Order: C-alpha cells, then structure tokens, then sequence
RNA sequence: CUCUUAAGGUAGCCAAAUGCCUCGUCAUCUAAUUAGUGACGCGCAUGAAUGGAUUAACGAGAUUCCCACUGUCCCUAUCUA
RNA sequence: UAUCUGGUUGAUCCUGCCAGUAGUCAUAUGCUUGUCUCAAAGAUUAAGCCAUGCAUGUCUAAGUAUAAGCAAUUUAUACAGUGAAACUGCGAAUGGCUCAUUAAAUCAGUUAUCGUUUAUUUGAUAGUUCCUUUACUACAUGGUAUAACUGUGGUAAUUCUAGAGCUAAUACAUGCUUAAAAUCUCGACCCUUUGGAAGAGAUGUAUUUAUUAGAUAAAAAAUCAAUGUCUUCGGACUCUUUGAUGAUUCAUAAUAACUUUUCGAAUCGCAUGGCCUUGUGCUGGCGAUGGUUCAUUCAAAUUUCUGCCCUAUCAACUUUCGAUGGUAGGAUAGUGGCCUACCAUGGUUUCAACGGGUAACGGGGAAUAAGGGUUCGAUUCCGGAGAGGGAGCCUGAGAAACGGCUACC
RNA sequence: CGCGGUAAUUCCAGCUCCAAUAGCGUAUAUUAAAGUUGUUGCAGUUAAAAAGCUCGUAGUUGAACUUUGGGCCCGGUUGGCCGGUCGGAUUUCCAACGGGGCCUUUCCUUCUGGCUAACCUUGAGUCCUUGUGGCUCUUGGCGAACCAGGACUUUUACUUUGAAAAAAUUAGAGUGUUCAAAGCAGGCGUAUUGCUCGAAUAUAUUAGCAUGGAAUAAUAGAAUAGGAC
RNA sequence: CCGCCCGUCGCUAGUACCGAUUGAAUGGCUUAGUGAGGCCUCAGGAUCUGCUUAGAGAAGGGGGCAACUCCAUCUCAGAGCGGAGAAUUUGGACAAACUUGGUCAUUUAGAGGAACUAAAAGUCGUAACAAGGUUUCCGUAGGUGAACCUGCGGAAGGAUCAU
RNA sequence: CAAUUUU
C-alpha cells in the first residue's frame, strides 16, 4: 500500500536505536540494519539494501518466526500490505471409509521486498500477532510457475 | 469421593428365549448334576463362551508374535493348571474343542462324589 | 482460575507412584519445585510406599521434624519435599544411605549405598551464559546454580559437584561415544552410549540408543542424561541393570530363578 | 473497569460472538493519563504482580541528548508544537511519545561555549590545556545552530510519559531537522 | 309430489345509506358506550348491467378511535386598536 | 454368542409393515422377601424459594505482651514460663457444589512466549548508604500512634460505635559508619612543556532514556597524513578479547545524565566460648525471619494448527455504534482494532458464510456387538462457566472473589 | 391374529402343569434383530419410486507409455540332515526364503575444514614358521566410516517404523479376596531380633512429529531456447 | 353376481387450520432518549500538624546595683516554608436500572367460519369390478342433489399382438 | 334396442 520513496506519513518512520553519525561523512552513507532470520532460510538480497522501514517486516523489521510453518497460494494481492492465502487439505472420516475436500484460508503480512500475484505457490511463517487476524509472515516467495520471463509476443 | 468400584454381571440368557431340545438338554445335565438354577450353568457357559471369543483372535494371529506365543501358552498352561483340560491337548485349537461337563467335573460338588466320599451328588 | 490449585487428588498422579484407589483420595501434594516438575518425588509417599517404614501420616510427620531424614546435606524440614534426579538421601544411624535412579519400566528402585561416592551429584546443565557484574552463571539440575564455572563446558552436559559448596569438580562432554541414561518415555533408561544422532534443527533433536541387547530406538534429546564414557558407570548400578529384557523371557527366567 | 480481550468485537467472518466469560480482572486496561504541563503532580499506582507505574501529569524538566553520543542534559520542558497522530495535543499542550517539543535551549550553548567557548555566532591555564586539546571539532551544521540565535529550539520524545513517570526525549538531528521543518512549516 | 296466472332467490351480501319487532344476539374497544367494529340470517321488504361482490391512488363527501395540541371546559383574568 | 417367528388369500410366491424376542450403570412402578461382600442416590421439570444448626483460621525456642490471670521457680529483681486477648505476619482466590448460558466458542491433541508477570520451595547473590562527601551528631541504638485494658455512653435491636488515660514492635517513619585497592572527568601549583603533578572529587544497585561494543576465507605488503616499546633507529613490527541461539537491538559491560528515590537489619532463641593488649579491648558459633537480581517449580495469561449435531419452508453476511488493514499515540504485565486521530476499501461464502433450533457444559467414557455401527455421556477424572439477576469495585502475588463490598431490579 | 352368542381347550374360579426363582411382571426412551436406511449391504417394468427432454459452472470420475531383464559376491532368519547326542545337539549343505553392495551404457546431490584411514602410499626393519599372514615411523598417496557449514533438492496423497496419545474404566500376564464380582498384592527362612519377587503387557482413531519405499493418484520445467553443466 | 363397492344428506365424538381484537406475555438483539452507583480526574480544605518565633502575658537569668533581649512559661503573635487530610466538587469512561420504537423467535386467549376422520344402522340412486350393460384411464375447460356427464389431445393398465 | 336393486 505505498511507493514513492516510502517515508510517507504523519510522522517520520526509522528504525528504532539506530543512529548512523551525521558529523561523519564517509562514502558508504548508509546505516540500515537487517538481520538473519533462522530456520535454514537465506535471507533476500534487496532486504540488505532495501529502503522501507515497516517494523512488520519479517527481516528488517522486528518479528522473529518461531511457530508452525505453513504452505500455500495466494488468492488475491488486491489486499493492502497484507496477503490473503489458500490451503487445501484432504480429511478422511472413518464411517464412509472415503477422503473428503474441507478447506480453510489464511491471511499473512508480507514484505514489501516481495512481488507477488494470484497464483504463487508460496510458504509462511508463524510469528507473534501483528494484527487482528494474522499472525503469520512470508519468507520466501518462489513462485516456479511457466514462463519465468521468457515469452516474447 | 473414593474410587468407583467395579463389577460385572457374569452371564448372559441365550438369544432364542425358549423350546423344547433347548430346554430338555438343560435338564438332564443341570438335574444329573443338579444344580441350583440357570444362573451357573449359563454363567460357565458365559465364560466359556468369552475365552473362545478370547481365543479364536489370537487363533486369527500367527506364531512367533508376542500374543500368541506369551498368553497363548499362558491360558492354556491355566486350562491345565485349572485340572480341566488334559495333559495331552496343549495343542492351542483344543481348547475351543472342550465343552460342558469339564468345567463341571473339577468343581467341588462333582468331584467329591469322584473320590466315593459324597454317595450322591445332592448328599453332596 | 483465581489462584494455583494446591488440592490434587489420586487418580490423578503421576503414575509411577504407584498408589492404589481405596485408600483413594486427595493425593500428597508436593511443595513448591525444587529441580524440576511433577515426576518428582515427595517424601511422606516415599516411606510408606516401598520403603515401608511409615505407618500413619502424623508418623512420619514426627520424622523429618526432628532433623532426622537428611538430603543433598540439608535436611529440607517441611514435610512434603519434592525429589530431583539421582538424588542423594543421607539416612540416621544404621546408615542406610539410599539414592533414587529408575528401573528398566520408570518405577524406581529400593536402592542402597555407601557413604563413598554419597558426596557428589550429577547435573544436567541446561543454561549457561554470564549475568550482571559480569559473572559467568551456571545452572544445574536441582537450580543449584554455580558462580565462575569452567569456561567451555558446552550446553546440555552433565557435571560432578560439590554439595558442601558449589564447586563442579569434574565435567564430561557430550558427543559420538559415551554412556547415556536417558529418563523421559516410554523407554526410559536402559543404556545407549551412543549410535548416533542428527540436527534435526529447531523442532526437537534425537539420539539413537542401544544397549547390550543391540536393539536401537530414537529418543528426543531433553530426556537424554549421560552418566559417563564408554563402560565408565559414576553411580552404584541397581540389580535390574537398566536392559528391559522382553515380555516373554523375564517370565520364562523366573520360571527358572524360583529354582524349581 | 474496560476489557481488553476479544470476547466481544464482532469476529473475522463477520459473525458475533455472543458472549460468555464477562470480563475479569486480568485483562483490566484504565483510563488514560494525557499529561499536561505545570511542576510534578505525580501519583503512584500499584499492580500486576507487585509492581510500580507512575501515573505523569504536570511534568517540568528532561533531558535532552545531541545525539552524537548522548550528553542528557538537565533540561526544563517549555511547550507542545506538533504531532503526528492528532491535532488534539497541540492546543491543550500534552507532551506524548514521538511528538515535538520546544524546551529551552539556553543551557547547551551555554556548555557548548563554556565547555568549549568558540564562540559562535549570533585564558586559564586548563583551556590551554584541556579545551586546546579538544581542537578541530566545534564544526557542527548550519541549520542546528542556526536557531541558536533568537534562544530556543526543537526537540522530540521518545520516552513514556504517562507511564514510567518520565519524559526524556532529545533534540532532532541531521534530516530529521529537514522533514519535521517541512511538516508544520507549510502553513503560512 | 303439489297448487297461483310462467319459474320460484342461484353465486354473493347484511341490522349495511335498505331490519318497524330493535337499544336483535355474541366477542372486542372504554370505569361506563342506544355510537363503533368483526361475526351470525327464514332478510316486515337484500341480490345480479333496475348490475352483485371486491379493490391500490384520490376526495372542501359521511363516520368512530388513537397520538401529539390547546382558554372548548374547570375558571376566569388582562391588555391593545 | 454372524441366527428369527404369528398376521394381507379358498389355497400360493412376494414387496411390505404391525406384533412377538433379547440386552440396557435406563428410569419409575406392582407383588414378594432368608443370607454375606462392597455403594448410585433431588441431573430429568422449577440454575425456583429457603426456617434453622454448622461449614476457615492460626503460635514456635526463634515478632509485640507489667492479664491489675494461674505461674511459682531459683537469679532469670527490667524480664524471659503457660500465656487470655489484641496488633503484626500468612490463609480465606484452594477445596465442595451445580450445568444456567455456551455451535470454531469452550474442549481433545498439538505448538509457541526472541510477546509476558510471580506469592512462596530451592540455588546463589550487595564493606562503597556518608552530598553537613568533615556542628554527619546516637547507632555501645531515635521519633510518634496507637490496641487489648481502665473508667464514662447512647439506641430497641446489628460483629453499632464516641469523647477521655497511659501504652508497644520484624507496625509506620527516619537514620551513620564497616577493610581495601583501583579506573576516570577536573585541576593547588610552577614552567613553560611529549607539560608534569598536588588534590575537587564521581566511582553499590534499581528507574528512565541517548550511545557504543558484542569478531571472523586465501595470506602477506606498497603509497601518503600524525607517525613509536628498544633504538644498530632507512631498523624486529602492531600485541588484542566473543557467551549463546536455527534467529536477534539478546545476556552483559561502559559511557552522559535523571529519579517525591527502590534496595542494602534500630529483630528474637540456645550455648556461653577463644585470646591477653583483663577492658562494653577484641574476636565470638548455630538458628528463626526479612530484602536486590537471576534462574527452577507452583502458576497465570495469551497462542498456531485440525476436529464441532439439525435446517436452505435462512442466499448473501458485514462497515459512520470497528467491518478488514496500515501508520502514530495510549493502556496493559504483556503483542494486537484492545480504544482513539488520519488514510485506504476490504474480509467470509454452495468445500454451506450468515441466521434459527438444541429437553446442546466439551473430552477421556458408557450401553449395545460377526465386520462396518447406532444412541448416549448433567454426574466419582481433566478443563470451562456460575454463587437470584446484571453492573462496578478497594485490599492482596494471585479475586471482577460472592461463607468480600457498593448501587439498581 | 382372535376368543364369548347355552358344555369358552382363550372369561372367573378349583385342581394339574409350564416358566423363570430371591427375584419376578408392567410402562417409557433406546441398540441388536432391520440388508425396514444400506459405505461394507437396499429398491426404482407391473408391488413406493427413473426428472418430459436437452444444455450447463460446480463437485465427483477420467485411454495408454516414460528402467526392464539380469549375472556375481556377502552375511541374516525358520524347517530338515546318517542326526553326532540323553523335547537341548546341528558344525556342513538342502529347501523356503528375504536384505545389502557391485558389473550390467547406469544418480553413484555439490563441495569447504580437522578427524578422516588405508596402502596403492611407502626406507624397508622384520623383533616372527609364510617377510604389511604377526607390527613400526610412513610424501603428490581413497579424501571424509563425523561432526558443523555453504548449498537448495517440483509439491503432495499413501504406507513401514519410532515418539506422542493424563490416569481409572475395556482388554491381558501374574496372584487360592475360602470361591467369585473384586483388590494389587504377596510368597517363604531359624521363627535365635529375615530373605525376596512384584505391582506386567496391549489398544488407544483422525491432526501433527521425525523415519524408508517410489508401484499406485496427481503434479513441472528445454520451443522463440531469455535452456544445462 | 341373491356378490362386492361408490359418493351427497341426517345424526354421535374428536383432530388440527384461518380468524376482528391498529390481540397479549416472555426472550433475543437492537431504535432514540433518561441516568443510579463505584471509579480516574480538576478543584476543595473544613481539622490535625511540623522547623522558626521579634515581644510578653509567665518570671528567672551570659552574673550580678539593673550588669545581656537568653534557659523560665502558655499563644497573643509575623506568618516564611510546608505536609497529612473529611465532607463537598468540575470533567471523562464503565455503565446497573428505566422509557419509546422496530425486527425476530417462543408460547397463548379469542365470538365464528371451512374442512377431515371414525362407527355401521340409514335415505336417494348405481356411476366402478364382466365389454358393469355408454370400453376405460390421464391432463385440461364447462355444467352438474349425488356418485357423475360432456368437449378436446393422449394412452392400453383392453375388448384386437393378424390382412 | 327397456334394465335398476337385492342387508
């Protein structure tokens, strides 16, 4: 829900406990903090010089993934900051012997450091509540579908 | 609250109420004996009738598990401990071979009459 | 709801206990946790229960009040005192001196030693790192926790200790080639001493464990508790010496050592 | 007393839930503080556990960094200029987090030019030892210093008012001179 | 079957603007109602383009009830041209 | 102990039901009644009403006692006992009862707290408190403010209380010292310097911020700017620490400061010591408490995954009276629409949302028994809720307590 | 279902008999019987029932084929062996077998570090009857028989094992509560101040948690090569 | 077939259904308004207080004829600086309780109307069962004391498996 | 072609 060199808002967004020097002045000229997230994951490469700041980012912001992981797919971008996916389970029941289709859906906060569509085979994590109804966060994206920029009409 | 005690009614009345070649067949095995009512020879019957609903599960399993191997000869190292069973049928289907009269002869009223000492079996 | 439930009753233990149902009542509570949760071990079930010394409770009441029962040293004098692992219990005169390790089903033990050896525990040590003033901590099995350790233990190790004062004496590392004493499961304590393990990072980890009977079985590794190397043991081993031989032949050898 | 939980508050789907469970102690949020100024009037609460919190109105004085390495100096609090959530505070003056503050500024130059005594812009024995020791730093910024001439300038909290008691903040620094001096200076 | 002088009130409707007997009888509305309403019908004497039965909108049409509002009343006083 | 019989016709073979059969921790009821051994018992509807009598207090040697009791000793001549009270401390939040409400709600398994607070049990842990930091003024030991009690009262009653007389402490409230080194800002002075140095002092911890540190692959150097321990001075070249995670701004240390200052003994019982510098010289043991932090337990809070009978003669449900997110703040013990300001227009749904019913507390579990089931489970255990109906509450670690309180019906 | 309309084998009694029996009928709600609810396992011409017919998203179900055949070695279990031995015996091979690793055109994940571990490395000494058969310091010498790191393996269903699934109740071993329901204890020595076994075991669905297989049911990248070392 | 069966009407009993009453009661949530009580909070300050008392109501001294504004003794005094603190009290939230409007569900009263079932004793007929004597049945429209009849397009479940 | 009952 943002663009346009992200400081937005009422109020100025940083980082907090972070001070980059502003009598020092050398070449580098960036200050910006990310982290290592766990499990096996490697961390992405434009969450090292990225340029939002949203305290609900799995990386650069301040959560840490230490519940159960999920898979899914995503239904719908069209929702601001925040993805809405879909998993599909089997259920057996005993009595006809037969599987049966129930399903149930998840919302996850993404990073912003993620471009994602309908479709999107895609894994989450589950972190402490950011809002309402989530609690879980993105990790990474991999959305190996056809055409990973090929098709030239 | 103390603890629930528990407990089972131990015999179970045959499904078809009543008729004649059931009934006379009782009768000259309960009156021969003679025993008090059909509380006892159904309640012999009833555990007769749950260790062959015991048996013929672990009859269902093979050799060489643990069930059928360890209680298996366990109840039938009972059936002989229990003087029912022979000494010669420790042969696992056997023992869904025995029937009435040999849960009968080892209890107290039939085999004192056994050894003499009782000169009836109602004197007994 | 609206405070901590101090009132258990029986039918409700921790199994290993052993406590029958017509006494059945409002089970011995223990007090506030010494070591670690409800496997513990109270006193007042202990010596009526196998140790079968205590006949009424207002009896063994007017034991430990007198300073007569003694642990770790202490005396602990209040009645219902839990009991941690491989707990040490320094008796009175006739110097029955006990200690608790359990069986080959998780029951535990009557178990006697010497005064020899009744001077140390063994510790799983779980959280090491330093606190304020800038003293490294240590922590034990019992929270008998230990200022300026040995730097480099490793985590989840076990330590020979003091009892009088801190002091580990003598630690062990923890790697392919030891001896393990595991508790905690359905198979609790035999041996393993190793086979192997793996990383199984995050979720839990897993040793694999195998005894002189060589069969090996998968054990998670917060139950896991070495007592020592390669055929070390630290402790008076106990007589049933922590193999579970199976179902059939325990029946079958005492069908043969009741020496018929 | 106001509940905290979601036993209430119409759910995801859009269902209510008709509530059980009416509301207990455990869960207990109070009502608000909304500091003022005017000299420590200050009470004390206690709660959870056996714990202190210290409920802030009509504080006076904090402390106020550069932020190059974190001086706090003893500073009184004048005013409320700006916030980003609400205009409510601005004419009722209630200092909250992340808002903005004139507070004196009187005491910094005053040590910026006694400790070092440059002296800009509108002896002793020590000076030649200690301050000419101290040589080749009083170069600071251009826009931080030029309101250090009419006597007052800005600064920010980011300590809890109306819970710890306190209020200590500090004076903004670099950029964030130049962002909150284009928020509330396009008013004109 | 039956007789006047030809065939004998069908579908509907009502004490209705048609019913003297009448303030018919029943239930509802109000403390009290010969006024209303909704039912009954062997209707002194209802009724099928002498049109019967309904019906949204509308009416300076007739009528009963309820809510607000008031000198219509208790119970009158005062002021102005 | 995987089973069937009578009844549609003058007779037949079928679909098909009715009835008979058996069991029920599945309840009453009729008749009858010798023996032991253990026990379900006002759930069914009226979670409707209650007379009365009880159900929660407590003390050691180790808090306070001039009982104006009884001890009655031998010292306990201030006194040590047993102590009636009464303050002080912990308990009353667990138990025991019931099932009214309550259909992704509780609850069963399953995770998590790097998103949190702890009364105690255990384990370790404060020489620095003085700013008058030299009229600290007493620490070889301070102050008041009071109970039972005395003697005076009212009202008819209630665990109703008043004015007057003293009085206590582990109650309130102050209060100074313990050895000791050492790091650092500043600087008596003189002498001009690589400027040295007396000494003004800050230096225990917590609360609040701001800041820094919290390492790492393959190994050595060249040029310039201040430019060295030794000093052949173009020369030997830097010595240098890392906890722990799968993952942190974590634990921790130091800065520069702040705090109606939080913290560091004005307490009691037995034995009566050691040493001569024979005197409150000085050491001088063990208990019984109690306090700062950090872990263990007891906990308590949220908390992700799946699972919840019947109805489409309930197809759309939600959003200015937060619906769904973001940002910022508050408030919490603690994340979060938990509440507010602003901005955006979303979220579920024929894999059955939403609404309605439930004689619906959920589960472990019962009764039935070839296989697959069906119907129960208010109730001997686990967990949730309630103490006429709702609502708010001070104390306390822990109550939205109801054998606690205030208000309305 | 029918009995009773001047002898009722069904009514009311008296005798006799049948039944269960210290319990026995009745009343209501239930489960089996009911294959009269049906997945396992109904019926659909005439007994109740097949849409009047045709589209149609759901949802369910969907042609086939994508590595076989081997040979060689190694040890593993059970029944046998003149039985050699006195239900114990079994070296040897047979049978029934299953498992691993190779060569089969051959996936035999990519490496970083010390351990690796060994001569094929290697001077040979050989303390020895065979001259790395019994051992030694051993060079580019097999690089991992092991921990902790980079690395990223189309994604599941299924199934094996293990963990978990509070405990009592249901099973089930043991145990003369005098027997049994039950309990979980007891049992024996010198009775000269004691020895000792126990308090088993199994089920506990589904959802997870690791763990092998790749047939079975789907799934994806090299058509414009922005393919692959 | 001297079979069986079909309706209307007459009596006897009972079942729900629809009903005027801008019906009623309980409950759910709501619709606008009313606001108790306990909280936080602006005040409030009665009633207790502390260091300091210039002077003295009181009387005794830093020693002395009084030789100095001091111990002397209570508060008339200046109040300087404060603290504890009861009633009262402003503003916010929680809102019990209450009123008015809806909507939904649950029960329930109601003069009368219109069915339906049962017992066979009936009174008019005989449509159905034979080709039931006019073949029979299904839709549909109209009449009809009553079953019924008749018009149309079907079908055989028939009374024809055939030119 | 007339034709309808019969406990």
């Amino acid at each position: 829900s943002t663009e346009l060199t992200v400081q937005s808002e009422r109020a100025f967004q940083k980082q907090p406990h972070i001070f980059n020097n502003p009598k020092v002045k050398t070449s580098k000229r960036t200050k910006r903090w990310y982290k290592n997230a766990g499990l096996g994951f490697k961390t992405p490469k434009t969450a090292i010089e990225g340029s939002y700041i949203d305290k609900k980012c799995p990386f650069t912001g301040l959560v840490s993934i230490r519940g159960k992981i999920l898979t899914g797919t995503v239904v719908s971008t069209k929702m601001h900051r925040t993805i809405v996916i879909r998993r599909a389970y089997l259920h057996y029941i005993p009595k006809y012997n037969r599987y049966e289709k129930r399903h149930k859906n998840v919302p996850v906060h993404v990073s912003p450091a993620f471009r994602v569509q309908v479709g999107d085979i895609v894994t989450v994590g589950q972190c402490r509540p950011i809002s309402k109804t989530v609690r879980f966060n993105v990790v990474k994206v991999s959305a190996a579908a056809g055409k990973a920029n090929k098709q030239f009409a | 609250p103390r603890a629930p005690r528990t407990y089972s009614k131990t015999y179970s009345t045959p499904k078809r109420p009543y008729e004649s070649s059931r009934l006379d067949a009782e009768l000259k095995l309960a009156g021969e004996f003679g025993l008090k009512n059909k509380k006892e020879i159904y309640r012999i019957s009833f555990q007769l009738s749950k260790i062959r609903r015991a048996a013929r599960d672990l009859l269902t399993r093979d050799e060489k598990d643990p069930k059928r191997l360890f209680e298996g000869n366990a109840l039938i190292r009972r059936l002989v401990r229990v003087g029912v069973l022979s000494e010669d049928k420790k042969k696992l289907d056997y023992v869904l071979a025995l029937k009435v009269e040999d849960f009968l002869e080892r209890r107290l009223q039939t085999q004192v009459y056994k050894l003499g000492l009782a000169k009836s079996v109602h004197h007994a | 709801a609206r405070g901590p439930k101090k009132h258990l009753k029986r039918l409700a233990a921790p199994h290993h206990w052993l406590l029958d149902k017509l006494s059945g009542c409002y089970a011995p509570r223990p007090s506030a946790g010494p070591h670690k949760l409800r496997e513990s071990l109270p006193l007042i079930v202990f010596l009526r229960n196998r140790l079968k010394y205590a006949l009424n409770g207002r009896e063994v009441k007017a034991i430990l009040m007198q300073r007569h029962v003694k642990v770790d040293g202490k005396v602990r004098t209040d009645t219902t005192y839990p009991a941690g692992f491989m707990d040490v219990i320094t008796l009175d005169a006739t110097n029955e001196n006990f200690r608790l390790v359990y069986d080959v089903k998780g029951r535990f033990a009557v178990h006697r030693i010497t005064d020899e050896e009744a001077s140390y525990k063994l510790g799983k040590v779980k959280k090491v790192q330093l606190g304020k003033k800038g003293v490294p901590y240590v922590v034990t099995h019992d929270g008998r926790t230990i200022r300026y350790p040995d730097p480099n233990i490793k985590v989840n190790d076990t330590v020979k200790i003091d009892l009088a004062s801190g002091k580990i004496t003598d630690f062990i590392k923890f790697d392919a080639g030891k001896l393990v004493y595991v508790t905690g499961g359905r198979n609790l304590g035999r041996i393993g001493t190793i086979v192997h393990k793996e990383r199984h990072d995050g979720g839990f980890d897993l040793v694999h464990i195998k005894d002189s009977l060589d069969n090996t079985f998968v054990t998670r590794l917060n139950n896991v508790f070495v007592i020592g190397e390669q055929g070390k043991p630290y402790i008076s081993l106990p007589k049933g010496k922590g193999i579970k031989l199976s179902i059939a032949e325990e029946r079958d050898r005492r069908r043969a050592q009741q020496g018929l | 007393g106001i509940s905290r939980d979601s036993r209430h508050k119409r759910s995801a789907t859009g269902a209510k839930r008709a509530q059980f469970r009416k509301k207990r102690k455990f869960e207990l949020g109070r009502q608000p503080a909304n500091t003022k100024i005017g000299a420590k009037r200050i009470h004390s609460v206690r709660t959870r556990g056996g714990n202190k919190k210290y409920r802030a109105l009509r504080i006076e004085t904090g402390n106020f960094s550069w932020a190059s390495e974190g001086i706090s100096k003893k500073t009184r609090i004048a005013g409320v200029v700006y916030h980003p959530s609400n205009n409510e505070l601005v004419r009722t003056n209630t200092l909250t987090k992340a808002a903005i503050v004139q507070i004196d500024a009187t005491p910094f130059r005053q040590w910026f030019e006694a400790h070092y005594g440059q002296t800009l812009g509108k002896k002793s024995k020590n000076a030649e030892r200690k301050w000419a020791a101290r040589a080749a730093s009083a170069k600071i910024e251009s826009s931080v210093e030029s309101q250090f001439s009419a006597g007052r300038l800005y600064a920010c909290i980011s300590s809890r008012p109306g819970q710890s008691g306190r209020c200590d903040g500090y004076i903004l620094e670099g950029e964030e001179l130049a962002f909150y001096l284009r928020r509330l200076t396009a008013k004109k």
